[PDB]
């Protein structure tokens, strides 16, 4: 951006663009490094975190800010619930709270959670 | 418990049938019904379950990921060609070059029915 | 199949992303921290690893 | 079959062979130099069998027994039948509030008989 | 194996029968006493639930005092479970919510 | 069938007891007895099974990978400090320190006994 304002017949602008494209190619060559993925993948530039709150008390009661820190069952519960919410939102036509395509297929959804927590997912 | 059961099929389309013909290992014509209050596909491992899921996903998606249940993370081993031909790569013991169940001219049909308040979409 | 998929989208009033997510939902077994569930299950790729190559070639010219 | 002929149904034989090979590798690693038996013969495996069927799981348990490995299996109240058949103690772990705790339990087969007053 | 996995301990029915039994006796019952009164068809599978009972309602369970229970399974083989000592009570159990 | 089971102890060392003190969510003193014929650790999700195994693994391996089963061979979820302090969950996002159960001066003890033909090593 700074070089775009220089009056040198597109020399500084060319150099800065060269640096940027070199960065882009470096990322492309190592197309699975965390840095490259963050640089060139929309869903890698931002983190993700879940927070369980109180229905009436709005203060966060338990905030997993990534914070893996969880047993297999807890992670399975969180993932199943989040996927269910995502599917519900996706299948719901815009402006409607009831999906029109109401069938969803799960394949060995639950394997790390006890029978008591699986019922909650269902 | 039962009262909520009636909500499904009222404001949404719910799958209520699947039909297959020479799909995967389902030689001939097979029909499977689905209940409006959820359904479970059960059986000995490696009989037909992922084949059913893959048939439905083919009916639904443009480039379905076959066997995403077990091959998740890397490329799927199966493809549409194999399902139509009914190869049995995994199942061996006398394998005569993969046991192509239908090598010659063949036709395979897969149909899925969805219902909502008496309205059918196949 | 493109026209058939467009017809399905019109009938069910959902984009292709909905059905792609429905397909990905069958591979939920291989799951990990919320980060991987979000970056590999929902919100499909939409990455720009291929456009970068075209931009690089144009810059080579 | 120079190459594994087939499985027992969706990677059955493949899973069995992989588990057996890994068990043999663990036994060899834990077996001291020029030793037939591993000096450290206890193995801990969390989530004993979450992706393995009963028919295969029995096979892996038998394999672990054969190579002289005493294993403790961790499961979330699942696959109780084979664990009970192939073990003799259970540490019920339960967490309440912010604290967890344990409670041991054990059982043993009385010599008695398979069944009395009947076919033997 | 499909058939064996088909039939298993349905813990909701077990919970219902157990809490009804505790209400009927309305006395602190040990694990072996419960096994005698209630014949488990799955051996330890049931016991854990009962233990999950005692520690879910705060009923402390003692491991130093070891009670015993002799049970015969379907094929007739008899086994001696060395259960711990517990103080299951009906009031506390009915107090705590069941999933 | 029971004749073979006697091989344990007669051949080499086998673990028989685990002692825990202020480890993870295990407040106070806790003791676990391991049968020579094999033992099972069972209990609902959100329990000490992973914590109990983590203590033993810390005892043996120089560099332990905590919560390996849930992490699936990826970066270790937790560390020695977290287990010592008894951290239960990420712990909200407003400090609070309610997740940590041993924030101040505290001590944790972990012990494991192995038997071999009567000879014991702790
Ligand atoms: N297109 C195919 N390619 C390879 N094997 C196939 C195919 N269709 C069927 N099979 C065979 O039929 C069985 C399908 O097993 P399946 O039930 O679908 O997997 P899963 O264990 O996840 O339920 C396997 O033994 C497989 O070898
Ligand atoms: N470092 C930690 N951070 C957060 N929670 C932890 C930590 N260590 C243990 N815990 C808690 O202790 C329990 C350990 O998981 P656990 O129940 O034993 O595994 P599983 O899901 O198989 O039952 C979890 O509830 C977890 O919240």
């Amino acid at each position: 951006n700074a070089a775009r304002f220089v009056d040198d017949n597109g020399e500084s602008h060319y150099k800065a663009l060269q640096v940027l494209v070199a960065q882009l190619r470096d990322a492309c060559e190592r197309n699975r490094t965390l840095g490259a993925k963050a640089l060139l993948d929309p869903r890698f530039r931002l983190e993700f975190a879940v927070s369980v709150m109180d229905r009436q008390s709005g203060n966060v009661i338990e905030s997993r800010t990534g914070s893996q820190g969880g047993s297999g069952g807890e992670k399975e519960i969180i993932a199943s619930y989040v996927l269910t919410a995502s599917l519900s939102y996706a299948l719901c036509p815009a402006g409607s709270r009831y999906p029109l395509f109401g069938t969803i297929i799960l394949d060995e959804a639950f394997s790390r959670s006890s029978h008591a927590v699986a019922g909650r997912i269902i | 418990m039962n009262q909520v059961s009636g909500l499904a099929g009222k404001e949404s389309f719910i799958l209520t049938r699947i039909e297959l013909f020479n799909w995967g290992g389902f030689h001939g014509l097979h029909q499977a019904a689905i209940h409006q209050d959820g359904t479970a596909v059960i059986g000995p491992t490696g009989s037909g379950k992922t084949t059913l899921v893959d048939a439905l996903m083919t009916l639904l998606c443009a480039n379905p990921r076959y066997n995403l249940a077990s091959t998740g993370g890397h490329e799927s081993d199966r493809d549409l060609i194999s399902y139509v031909r009914g190869v049995s790569g995994p199942g061996d013991g006398g394998e005569g070059q993969s046991h192509i169940a239908r090598p010659g001219k063949t036709v395979t049909g897969i149909a899925a029915t969805l219902e909502r308040e008496g309205k059918q979409v196949r | 199949k493109k026209q058939y998929l467009a017809r399905l989208r019109d009938f069910f009033e959902v984009g292709e992303n909905a059905f792609t997510l429905l397909n990905r939902a069958a591979g939920l077994k291989q799951l990990n921290s919320i980060d991987e569930i979000f970056r590999e299950l929902v919100l499909d790729d939409h990455s720009a690893f291929d456009r970068a190559a075209e931009v690089a070639n144009s810059f080579d010219g | 079959e120079s190459r594994t002929g087939s499985q027992g149904g969706s990677g059955g034989e493949k899973e069995i062979i992989a588990s057996y090979v890994l068990t043999a590798s663990l036994s060899y690693a834990l077996c001291p130099a020029g030793s037939r038996y591993p000096l450290f013969g206890t193995i801990i495996l969390d989530e004993a069998f979450s992706r393995s069927s009963h028919a295969v799981a029995g096979r892996i348990i038998a394999a672990l027994r054969e190579f002289g490995l005493h294993a403790v299996f961790i499961t979330p109240n699942k696959e109780m039948r084979l664990l009970r058949d192939h073990t003799r103690s259970a540490i019920v772990v339960h967490r309440r509030g912010q604290n967890s705790n344990m409670a041991s339990l054990s059982w043993e087969e009385l010599e008695r008989h398979y069944q009395r007053r009947g076919n033997a | 194996d499909f058939w064996d996995a088909f039939n298993g301990l349905d813990r909701e029915v077990l919970i219902q029968q157990t809490l009804q039994l505790l209400a009927k006796e309305n006395r602190p019952v040990g694990l072996a006493e419960l096994a005698e009164l209630l014949p488990p068809a799955h051996d330890l599978e049931t016991f854990a639930v009962w233990i999950g009972m005692a520690r879910e309602a705060g009923i402390e369970v003692i491991d130093s005092q070891r009670e015993f229970a002799e049970l015969s399974d379907g094929e007739g083989r008899r086994w001696r479970f060395n259960l711990p000592t517990t103080g299951l009570e009906s009031q506390a159990l009915m107090d705590i919510d069941w999933e």
